[PDB]
């Protein structure tokens, strides 16, 4: 009755193109996580994430270039210091952080890809449904 | 002159009277700012009362009196519009009598306006065809409650609910409609009191309740009466008080006998019925917040469980305008000369002759709001509207502008160019609640001070003024008022209760509960004290049986 | 006279210094500053009814500080938000302005958002020991004092207890007794641990006046170059006396300002832990946010909510008509505040439903404050997201051990 509901926010730059990396190379994985796309992971403001959790998401991702590696040479450090203060906003109004994490993938990295994805997934299904869509009432 | 001055007033928006700074910097409110000092909210306010100062200076306020010279209106000056009016009012008198003329004020309006309008309306040509927007509006529970207690006002405060164990809400949307009234709700639950709410809709103030009771729309009766059969029946009701302070047991019995299964009518499970009824007449303080026969059977409840005359107790019925009872005090009812001074009575009829120094007051029922509009061509014909705006306001818009027309000479005072002023003769342009400088009464009867912050946008006056200078025209003694204390002291000299609420008694924050009757009693925060205000003193319970529509 | 001299202060106008809460200091600085023409206003609170009335007031006349004189503890309000708001952020005027820790760091929030000229604003800044809601000290004062409260002439926290002085004479009892039993100080006020404003251009408090002075002096610490030319400068023209402080009072001082930072991280704690952990915290927020009317007091009362429209306010986030709201309300507030919340209580005190939206906010923002070391309020440091540096990234990501921002980053 219950499917982890996972949203992905890829970079176009690295993420992407590992996952479609991974996609040529035929690396399987489980179909549970949806990508929408972003530029660059600068580009993900908190209400984004924070939106995602109140709609009703089990986990979210965040996957982006590797330090030092971002298309646009600085983007990435501002998503990551915004992941961590997102990180301690969850665990402080309850909610499980580990629903929340933010990966390093290259744009050569389809395996590694392949490997997020079946980690998030059982993380989400181990961690069980999401407490907002019964607070909500 | 002065940058960033806060001046102390009173929100306009709705009966909890909740006080507020305005921000006036170079004689213009630039903002609305929270007085923390004031009891009934802590410098708390809603949206309303939060963006209250934005329609304050906006061009299309009306700045100079209109005459409506064969066509669209033109531009007139003050002598010319009053002498005007005077004329034609006069005509009409002289022609028509008493009967001919027709005021309704607003309840918008400042106590002061309202007290001066209806000494305007009986003082000259004696006639009570007064009226105000209660009656249109979604109460006439106050003759209600008037049979039931002696005033139709909520017997407690705000404040006042904190001190139960059973607030018990009652198709009430107290937390759309007067926010900081529901913070009561929300304070009382924090402080784990049971709480019962029972609208037929699960609205945001039935979230903060314990229980939540839905029923068909339009079964108060109903459900009310079984509330009560079930009390009766397992004995819960209060002896002493019953047998010391109230009247109609009998009657009460056989009517409700007749509800032990109603679920055919309101929505309610027999189970929910006990539970709620037996709630109810076990908690040993519990008040009732409301929102004719609705409100007797709410009497009902409270006389039938001995839930009145004390602290953390009572019937609070929520008003929704902000000078509704202030005006309904002053008396712009047909029937009421101030105070709840019946005109029936020829006791305070006589009083009011020897204060006012006028003879032969009316002293029959006058014509409320609609029974003047269906009148409006036939026996009325001449009408002062001090603040309404009926076109809009009443059902039948397109009945109402007919009967409107068939008027002769409209005369409209307002401080925007509405859709009622097209069918106006004369247009008198006036002040809104920052060029004021009078009082608000709350659902309470809390009387709170209104201050001028600004002065009116440019030849426009406020309403004392106004009505004074047209009496002037007429030709009409008594109305020397040139300040809202000098209007307040006439009215304090005519009326037996608020005789002890001078304004250096309400400069406190704390305001003035209305029967006030002393110039050193504190107030009446609490009514009913230990004796009712009808013939006995004694609370009458009736027994309605509910009519299916 | 030199930034960081401490000194004791009283002003030479016998009236000043009559109605001074100690010697009188700061309202003959203001007094000074206003009549010789360092600028061109003063923003200080005066009664405007009985002493439970806290009014702000700009004063241009020189002949109205004697009426700003006195401390009134029932004066909850925050004023640099008013200043951005009615005096167009002191971009063309000067400004001298009576601040509390909470108004300080309240004014270098808006300056480090470009809300404020502090160049323009002098700040005197008083020593709080805490702030009561006038409505709470009336009831305190009915029913745990006994007294009617329109006796009160004046009232004061000394000493760790709230003296009222009425007709008849005066009383006395300790306000973590008050506290226990539901009074008191703010909430925000237990919690706050910005007890004396150094951030300010000067700093007068009743703290570390002993002797033959003990309610006749001020004790001033400059802390500016702005202050202390202020100071020399109405001391030369004589409208100030200013003798150095005593070295016992100086350690004295030091003691009560470390034994109210105790007490501030006891109230942090009790509080922090009686909100809940886990999802009984999550049921608690959302429980009480559910109650939310949507007035947007505490976004406007707010120091850090300096945006021409919220958020809040746009129709992808923020269902235009529906009430019941949603979490995604407070959600945004907690991204967008909780980084640099100043801990004023304007929020919480100021909310018609009563939601504790300041207890919400700063026990988020304590261990924002334990991770990234920012400290709200102190200085012109740019907000964390709007300074991102490489190196810092780099380090936060090594220090966790990890290829990614999933886990050890918490004990
Ligand atoms: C709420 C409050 C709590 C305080 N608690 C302490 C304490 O625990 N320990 C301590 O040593 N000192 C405390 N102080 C400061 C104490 O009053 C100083 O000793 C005093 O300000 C010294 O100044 P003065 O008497 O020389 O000048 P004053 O003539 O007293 O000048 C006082 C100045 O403060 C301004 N002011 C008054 N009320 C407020 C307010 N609510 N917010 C902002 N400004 C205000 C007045 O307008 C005036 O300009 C507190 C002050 C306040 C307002
Ligand atoms: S609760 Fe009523 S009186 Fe108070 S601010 Fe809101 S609308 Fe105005
Ligand atoms: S928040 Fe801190 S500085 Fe501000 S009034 Fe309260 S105790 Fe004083
Ligand atoms: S002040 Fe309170 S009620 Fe108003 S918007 Fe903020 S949280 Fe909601
Ligand atoms: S969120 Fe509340 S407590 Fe924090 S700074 Fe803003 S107003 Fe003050
Ligand atoms: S909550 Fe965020 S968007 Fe709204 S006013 Fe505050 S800082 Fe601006
Ligand atoms: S381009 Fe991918 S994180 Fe910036």
């Amino acid at each position: 009755d219950w499917k982890p509901q996972i949203l992905a926010i890829i970079c176009n730059w690295c993420s992407y193109a590992g996952a479609d990396l991974a996609g040529g190379a035929r690396i399987q994985y489980p179909p549970t996580v949806r990508a929408i796309r972003v530029m660059c992971t600068g580009r993900v403001d908190m209400l984004f994430i924070l939106k995602a959790f109140v709609e009703g998401a089990d986990g979210v991702l965040v996957s982006g270039c590797h330090f030092g590696d971002c298309h646009y040479l600085e983007g990435n450090y501002k998503a990551a210091k915004r992941m961590f203060m997102i990180k301690n906003l969850l665990r402080n109004i309850g909610l499980d952080d580990r629903r929340f994490r933010m990966t390093f993938v290259s744009a050569s990295e389809g395996a590694k890809w392949g490997m997020v994805m079946e980690d998030v997934t059982n993380t989400i299904k181990e961690l069980g449904p999401s407490p907002i869509k019964e607070f909500k009432k | 002159s002065e940058i960033m001055k806060y001046v102390a007033t009173t929100c306009p928006y709705c009966g909890v009277g909740c006080t507020l700074n305005l921000v006036v910097s170079n004689g213009k409110v630039v903002g609305v700012e929270p007085n923390q000092r004031s009891p009934i909210n802590e410098g708390k306010l809603c949206p309303k009362g939060v963006t209250c100062w934005e329609h304050i200076h906006s061009p299309d306020r009306l700045t100079t009196p209109l005459i409506k010279k064969d066509g669209k209106f033109i531009e007139a000056s003050w002598d010319e519009a009053l002498d005007l009016v005077a004329k034609n009012l006069k005509v009409i008198y002289d022609k028509h009598g008493p009967k001919g003329l027709g005021f309704q004020t607003s309840c918008r309006t400042v106590n002061e306006d309202c007290y001066i309008f209806q000494k305007f309306a009986r003082v000259g040509f004696k006639t009570n065809n007064v009226d105000n927007c209660a009656r249109i509006c979604h109460g006439p529970s106050v003759a209600g409650l008037s049979l039931s207690f002696g005033s139709g006002a909520a017997t407690n405060g705000f404040e006042d609910a904190l001190n139960a164990d059973l607030i018990l809400i009652w198709g009430s949307n107290a937390v759309e409609a007067h926010p900081l009234a529901g913070r009561r709700i929300a304070q009382a639950k924090k402080k784990g009191i049971q709480i019962i709410a029972v609208d037929p809709r699960y609205t945001m103030t039935a979230r903060l309740a314990d229980t939540y009771v839905r029923f068909n729309p339009s079964t108060h009766i109903a459900l009310a009466n079984s509330m009560m059969y079930w009390i009766i029946k397992e004995g819960l009701e209060d002896k002493k008080f019953i047998q010391d302070r109230v009247n109609g047991f009998e009657d009460l019995k056989k009517t409700v006998e007749n509800y032990a299964d109603a679920e055919a009518i309101h929505g309610v499970p027999l189970d929910v019925v006990k539970d709620i009824a037996f709630r109810y007449a076990k908690a040993k303080n519990a008040v009732i917040i409301y929102c004719t026969d609705n409100v007797r059977s709410m009497g009902n409840l409270a006389l039938l469980t001995g839930n009145v005359g004390r602290e953390g107790v009572g019937v609070n019925p929520l008003r929704g305008q902000n000078n509704v009872q202030g005006a309904c005090d002053m008396g712009a009812y047909p029937n009421v000369y101030s105070g709840y001074q019946k005109c029936e009575v020829a006791e305070n009829r006589a009083k009011m002759e020897k204060a006012w120094s006028v003879t032969n007051l009316p002293d029959w029922y006058g014509a409320t709001l609609t029974e003047q509009i269906n009148q409006c061509g036939d026996e009325i014909k001449g009408m002062y509207i001090l603040g309404l705006n009926p076109v809009v306001t009443y059902p039948s818009s397109n009945h109402v502008k007919a009967q409107l027309e068939k008027l002769d000479f409209l005369v409209v005072q307002d401080i925007f160019f509405t859709e009622t002023c097209q069918y106006a003769d004369v247009i008198l342009p006036g002040a809104c609640f920052a060029e004021k400088d009078g009082t608000f009464t709350s659902g309470e009867r809390r009387i709170n001070r209104v201050r001028k912050a600004v002065n009116p946008p440019g030849q426009a006056k406020e309403d004392i003024h106004i009505i004074s200078e047209l009496a002037a025209k007429m030709g009409f003694k008594g109305f020397e008022l040139p300040t809202a204390k000098d209007v307040w002291d006439d009215m304090r000299a005519v009326t037996p209760s608020m005789f002890g609420a001078t304004y250096e008694k309400l400069e406190r924050p704390e305001g003035i509960c209305w029967p006030c009757p002393t110039e050193e009693h504190p107030g009446t925060p609490i009514l009913h004290r230990e004796k009712f205000a009808t013939a006995d003193g004694k609370g009458n319970l009736f027994g309605i049986d509910y009519r299916p529509p | 006279a030199a930034k960081g001299d401490m000194l004791y202060a009283w002003a030479k106008d016998a009236e000043i210094q009559k109605k001074g809460e100690c010697g009188g200091a700061v309202t003959a600085l203001l007094k000074h500053a206003l009549e010789t023409k360092m600028v061109d206003a003063v923003v200080a609170i005066k009664k405007g009814k009985d002493l439970y009335d806290a009014v702000p007031t700009v004063i241009t006349n020189p002949e109205d500080i004697i009426q700003t004189a006195g401390s009134l503890h029932c004066g909850t309000l925050l004023i640099p938000k008013l200043i951005k708001k009615y005096l167009n952020g002191a971009k063309d005027m000067k400004l001298a302005v009576t601040c509390k820790g909470c108004d300080a760091m309240a004014f270098y929030e808006l300056a480090k958002r470009n809300q404020i000229n502090l160049d323009n604003i002098i700040m005197i800044g008083v020593n709080c020991g805490g702030s009561v809601s006038p409505v709470t000290a009336r009831k305190m004062i009915s029913n745990k004092f006994g007294v009617d409260p329109d006796t009160v002439h004046k009232e004061e926290i000394d000493k760790g207890q709230f003296i009222i002085e009425y007709e008849g004479g005066h009383k006395g009892i300790k306000i973590d007794e008050l506290e226990e039993e539901g009074y008191g100080r703010r909430s925000n006020c237990r919690r706050c641990k910005m007890k004396i404003p150094r951030q300010a251009d000067i700093a007068a408090g009743n703290w570390g006046v002993i002797g033959d002075k003990a309610g006749k002096a001020t004790f001033l610490e400059i802390c500016s170059e702005k202050g202390a030319n202020l100071v020399n400068s109405a001391q030369s023209k004589g409208a100030l006396e200013i003798s150095p402080a005593d070295p016992k009072g100086i350690d004295i001082r030091a003691k009560v300002e470390k034994a109210m930072f105790n007490l501030g991280d006891e109230w942090r704690h009790r509080d922090f832990e009686g909100m809940g952990k886990g999802k009984d915290r999550l049921k608690l927020m959302m429980s009480e946010s559910s109650k939310c009317i949507k007035c947007y007091a505490c976004v406007e009362a707010c120091p850090i909510c300096y945006c021409i429209e919220c958020s809040t306010k746009k129709p992808w986030y923020i269902a235009p008509g529906v009430l019941p709201t949603s979490f995604m309300f407070h959600l945004i507030r907690f991204a967008h505040v909780s980084d640099s919340c100043i801990n004023c209580g304007q929020c919480e005190e100021l909310c018609p439903m009563e939601i504790p939206n300041a207890l919400f906010m700063h026990s988020q923002q304590v261990e924002i404050e334990k991770m990234f070391g920012h400290i709200p309020g102190q200085d012109m440091t740019p907000p964390i997201h709007a300074f991102v540096e490489e190196k810092a990234e780099r380090a936060r990501l090594d220090a966790t051990g990890t290829d990614s921002i999933y886990t050890n980053i918490f004990t």
